């Protein structure tokens, strides 16, 4: 509604009836870059770490340990 | 972002101490590697480290004099204790220009960072009243 | 953010007494 009284159209009751394009780009160029750097740091990084816990991740943190353990009960003999 | 970088910055995310020790001994001599350098998603040793709560890689890159920027925020945002009390005592920002440490430090309840931070002496605008 | 600082303890502990006994 509010956007169809802006232009200069009509701007009468009913009654009474009777450099610029090459160059701007570079702004704007300039903006996405910047707008598409805080977007891909704060949206797809930082908000990739609040997710949960699987048994994908216990596997790995089981078998972590015990390929240490291996490692160091070999290497002393 | 050259091999040596990469892999320095991979001895400092899987937490090797010897490793990153000796390569910032071998950095300086030839000016080969930089200390400061830029993951592609942004994230120099010093972030890191402090992701993972290195205290000692903490300290010694510290000693190091490796630049700071809002690591102090970072480490507020993220509920780090110690790293706080090692970073008081010593730009492609991240966080809005109007943003100061009592502040952030308490948009995040945390009464030990609260504490740390006001026996230092720090005062919060009163905006204008309407 | 927990998973990943209880994995990377480990693995410096890996790191240090593998490296101290050699």
């Amino acid at each position: 509604l509010w956007m169809s009284y802006f232009e200069e159209g009509g701007t009468l009751p009913p009654p009474f009836n009777i450099a610029e394009n090459v160059r701007l780009n570079h702004q704007y160029q300039e903006v996405l870059r910047n707008l598409v750097k805080r977007y891909v740091a704060a949206m797809i990084r930082d908000a990739k770490t609040e997710e949960g816990l699987t048994e994908e991740n216990f596997k790995e943190l089981k078998q972590d340990i015990s390929s240490f353990r291996y490692e160091v009960i070999g290497m002393m003999k | 972002l050259s091999t040596q970088e990469k892999s320095y910055l991979s001895a400092v995310e899987k937490g090797d101490y010897a490793s990153v020790k000796l390569a910032l001994e071998e950095a300086e001599i030839y000016f080969k590697i930089n200390i400061n350098c830029i993951d592609p998603l942004g994230r120099t040793a010093l972030l890191i480290a402090i992701e993972n709560e290195n205290l000692e890689i903490i300290e010694l890159l510290l000693s190091f004099n490796v630049y700071v920027g809002d690591a102090l925020l970072h480490a507020i945002r993220k509920e780090v204790v110690g790293a706080v009390e090692l970073l008081l005592n010593h730009q492609f920002s991240d966080f809005t220009p109007d943003i100061t440490p009592i502040i952030l430090a308490a948009h995040t309840n945390n009464y030990e960072i609260i504490k740390m931070l006001v026996q230092k002496g720090v005062s919060v605008p009163q905006p204008h009243e309407v």
